């Protein structure tokens, strides 16, 4: 399925044409709510005194066709910007009367263009229009890939088209659509309309839109070549796009007469199908993340907290990450154990946070995949996981496993183990304070002991996406600082955003620690080269970890472990976006901050520009001890 | 032919003094057009004494006479329409209508042959046509904003302004490698207009309501009007006078030296085109969106 639209500049009848357009395959239509040549005066006399109507009957259409069929188009002549004074005013007028009926018909979306420079006091108007009232329309902002003054032919004797390629003169129509959003404020009913041309730019000039709120792609039909048959296709570089827009879940909209005459309007909807039905499906790690696509969530504390029942359900519902904990026992056993005391020698596992019990079947499977005896010590604090564990114990497990209802910084085991198991990692390695809980639990543990994992890394990469920087702005909550929301993480599923620089390593802890500086206070500087244009909104956190020699387990995308789709991305947003030209370096610094009762991250950016440090005193965010 | 739409936006006389009209529905359920013909011109906007009339699917932007039973059309489907007269001049049969722009075509203009024409629209496309193959002879894309008006030399074939919400004037010569040749910063060019009796020299009217007097070879310029200049017709005399429309619901009458010498308030909408009477030189016929067809008595 592929929702695509009709844009239209001539509607005789609206229940004829809406019925040709619909019959035509197509779920929406982009039309005009007035005439497009029908000029209105507002000041001067006598043109303004025009007896009415001024447009077609609310009556035309039924509320339910104006609220999902139906998407206004401001009218050509409507120049907000002129340098006419007389014309700006009357744009200005105009301007609020076919939005303020757009949304009298209650239309999901209307239509502005953005195809000069200066669009100020056009933003100001539309600034203006939003503000009057909470209503619940979208505004599409047609913005073309590349200007018409830059795509035009070279057949202007006396004013050639300039041959000389410039890096940042090819990225003028996002400049214009990054000042018009910015005039407004970043609000959440503005969008992208993004009209795509015959020659496309360079790979950089496209790539300028990644993380951009696009919710619409405008296709002409003159951007559509012609096969054999005499059928509308596109270039493998234009489908190289179609696709990319694909997974933003885009609306393409058509628009244009039909240059193909044989092959009736239809034509070039099938072939977006086509396209369509012409794809990769997902792969376990895409499917069970459809849906979660930029929905931030709040990071776990499995230490602070309790987890619920289903939140562990999720957890076991992976066996590419618990085959390699298998794996990983099944690997240090033998290593420990000889072949001559497969029968004298058993190894003494804790379990360290067992909660249902996987770890435990996967120390039970990987000491009989490698014939050596095991006692088990199946360590967990939340007294509800503790139940699921105490009845796997005696219908199955039995006296081989023993189960201890307290927390490992605090329980006084009875003996030392060879190997400690735990799986206290999130989504940025440490920030679910792995680190001090087997710190605490290191006493426990032979002077030969092994920790799986050994050890961890997490990774930072600073990404651009506007979408997500609203997503942030959008969760300032009543009784707390304005600007807390930008000084926590989040987990979420990254999507339509835009990665800046390869990630690079952050903070590293080894287990066990055997250094006299004992101290997971961390201070780390970052700096990430930028080779293209671009703003920064924020920052992505991923993590590596070592179960035991080879086998590993990551969620940074380089070397991100196949399958095992139990971890998203972190995100450390920023207050202010910022900046960022070509060849310029991105300097962030990353701190690691605690006290006796909290933990807590603190990040500041110092190149290009210095920001606020974020999170000072663990003030809006801290990891509970 | 029964109704015809309020908004007149074309009039324009033949060889013998027919009128012909032009109209858009630019309000209303049914947003179309109409083509009429009116050998009593004093009979206009009447639809019950006219010639002849026919209904087209979408409205009128801009139209002119082909000979003297062709007319062409702009339509805003974004086509070009030719309409023909029969032998008796009593139906307007359509001869071709091919979908070749991208959006509403807002000017055309016939060339010095009568043999093929130029069709400026809002795709910022301009395209030359062959009346007699119905084919598109060339599609330029010189402009970087809507085709705000387009006109044919009216004597070189080749030669034809353009003037687009680029803030460009060009001049055109299908002669040469490049034929797109830019004239000239200030505000928007919205209406051109030849010299019927020389050959390098037109007038232009801007939004502002000024029209200027410019020389080929690269100026003469005058407040006429109050807002958007909408057209620039010659008058037949010798010595011609230039009569100038505007958004200001007026009409006024210019000499040699774009002094003001008639002025007229009687639309009281916009005041869309104005055409010469071949009859009597002197007579000077303007319609609007106000449903009216007033003649003028130019001293
Ligand atoms: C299985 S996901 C991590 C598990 O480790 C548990 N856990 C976290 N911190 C500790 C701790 N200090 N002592 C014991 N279990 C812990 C959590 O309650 C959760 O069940
Ligand atoms: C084990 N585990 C911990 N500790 N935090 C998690 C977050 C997401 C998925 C999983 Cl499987 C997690």
């Amino acid at each position: 399925r592929v929702s695509s639209g009709r844009d239209l500049n001539c509607v005789p009848e609206i229940a004829d044409t809406l019925g040709a357009v619909a019959k035509q395959g197509f779920d929406f239509l982009c039309m005009p709510v007035f005439h497009p040549r029908f000029k209105r005066e507002f000041i001067q006399e006598p043109a303004k005194n025009r007896p009415g109507p001024q447009t077609r009957s609310d009556l035309l259409l039924s509320g339910r066709d104006w609220n999902t069929l139906i998407v206004g188009k401001l009218s050509p002549w409507i120049r907000p910007d002129s340098k006419v004074e007389k014309i700006r005013r009357n744009s200005e007028a105009a301007m609020l009367q076919e939005l303020n009926f757009g949304a009298y018909l209650g239309l999901p979306a209307f239509l502005l263009p953005l195809n000069q420079e200066d669009n100020t006091n056009l933003a100001r108007v539309l600034t203006n229009h939003i503000h009057t009232g909470h209503h619940s329309s979208m505004f599409w902002m047609r913005v073309p890939l590349v200007a018409p003054e830059d795509l035009r032919d070279d057949i202007i004797e006396n004013a050639p088209t300039t041959h000389t390629e410039e890096y940042s003169g090819e990225e003028k129509t996002w400049m214009w659509w990054h000042n018009f959003r910015t005039l407004c404020d970043y609000s959440k009913r503005i969008a992208v309309a993004l009209e795509i041309g015959a020659d496309l730019p360079s790979n950089h000039v496209i790539d300028r839109w990644l993380g951009e709120p696009i919710k619409a792609a405008i296709l002409p039909t003159s951007i559509f070549l012609t096969n054999k048959k005499g059928f509308p296709v596109l270039s493998k570089m234009h489908q190289r796009l179609i696709f990319r827009l694909l997974k933003l879940e885009v609306q393409f909209i058509i628009t244009g007469t039909n240059h193909h005459s044989e092959k009736e309007f239809c034509s070039y909807l099938q072939y977006l199908e086509y396209l369509s039905q012409n794809r990769p499906p997902p792969n376990a790690y895409e499917l069970f993340a459809k849906g979660y696509e930029d929905y931030l969530q709040s990071p776990l504390q499995p230490l602070m907290d309790n987890l619920e029942s289903q939140t562990y359900e999720v957890f076991e519902k992976d066996p590419i990450k618990y085959s390699q904990y298998q794996q990983a026992i099944y690997k240090c056993l033998l290593d420990r154990v000889p072949e001559e005391e497969k029968d004298t020698n058993v190894q003494v596992l804790m379990v360290l946070g067992a909660g249902r019990g996987p770890l435990v079947n996967a120390s039970l499977r990987a000491a009989k995949q490698a014939d050596r005896r095991i006692k088990l010590y199946a360590v967990e604090k939340n007294p509800n996981a503790v139940v699921t564990l105490e009845n796997w114990q005696f219908e199955e497990w039995g006296s081989q496993v023993t189960v201890v209802s307290s927390d490992m910084r605090e329980w006084v085991a009875p003996e030392k183990a060879d190997i400690i198991v735990s799986e206290l990692l999130g989504s940025f390695a440490d920030n679910e304070l792995s680190p001090e809980c087997l710190d605490g639990a290191q006493h426990f543990l032979k002077d030969d002991g092994v920790s799986i994992p050994g050890e961890y890394t997490s990774f930072l990469a600073p990404i651009s996406s506007s979408k997500l920087y609203n997503e942030v702005r959008a969760c300032r909550e009543k009784d707390r600082d304005p600007e807390a929301q930008f000084e926590m993480p989040y987990v979420v599923r990254l999507h339509n955003f835009h990665q800046l620089s390869a990630p690079q390593p952050c903070f590293t802890f080894s287990h066990p620690n055997r250094d006299p500086m004992i101290d997971n206070n961390r201070y780390c500087t970052l700096e990430f080269p930028v080779e293209v244009n671009t703003v920064l909104h924020g920052f992505a956190g991923y993590f590596e970890t070592v179960l035991y020699q080879d086998i590993t387990l990551s969620i940074r995308p380089e070397t991100h472990s196949p399958g095992m789709f139990s971890w998203f991305p972190i995100l450390f947003p920023i207050k202010q976006p910022i900046t960022v030209r070509e060849g310029q370096t991105i300097c962030v610094r990353f701190w690691r901050c605690s006290n006796s009762k909290k933990v807590w991250y603190e990040w500041a950016v110092t190149a290009p520009v210095c920001s606020a440090i974020h999170n000072p005193t663990g003030r809006s965010y801290t990891i509970g001890l | 032919p029964a109704c015809m739409e309020r908004q007149l936006e074309a009039a324009r006389y033949r060889s013998d003094g027919a009128l012909l009209l032009g109209a858009s529905s630019l309000s209303g359920r049914c947003w179309a057009g109409s083509l009429w013909l009116f050998k009593d011109p004093c009979a206009a906007p009447n639809e019950g004494f006219c010639s002849a009339g026919v209904q087209t699917e979408a409205g009128v932007a801009d139209l002119t006479w082909v000979g003297e039973r062709g007319i062409l059309v702009a339509s805003d489907s974004g086509a070009v329409e030719l309409w023909e007269l029969d032998e008796n001049e009593t139906l307007i049969v359509s001869k071709f209508c091919k979908y070749e722009h991208d959006d509403i075509v807002s000017t055309v203009s016939v060339l010095s042959s009568g043999t093929q024409a130029v069709s400026g629209s809002k795709d910022i496309c301009i395209k030359v046509w062959d009346l007699a193959q119905q084919v598109v002879l060339s599609s330029y894309r010189a402009h970087a904003a809507q085709v705000t008006c387009v006109a044919a030399s009216p004597h070189k074939d080749s030669v034809f302004l353009s003037c687009s919400e680029d803030n460009r004037i060009l001049l055109w010569d299908t002669r040469c490698p490049k034929p797109a040749s830019q004239i000239g910063p200030g505000y928007l060019p919205t209406s051109l207009a030849w010299h019927p009796q020389q050959s390098e020299v037109f007038v232009f009217g801007d939004e502002n309501g000024t029209v200027s007097l410019v020389d080929t070879k690269s100026v003469l310029s005058s407040a006429v009007h109050s807002q958007c200049v909408t057209g620039l017709v010659f008058s037949p005399h010798s010595v011609p006078f230039l009569a100038s429309l505007s958004e200001d619901c007026s009409l006024a009458v210019l000499d040699s030296s774009l002094s003001e010498l008639f002025r007229s308030q009687a639309h009281r909408d916009f005041v869309r085109d104005a055409t010469w009477s071949p009859l009597n030189h002197s007579l000077l016929t303007t319609v609007g969106w106000d449903h009216q067809v007033v003649h003028h008595v130019v001293p």
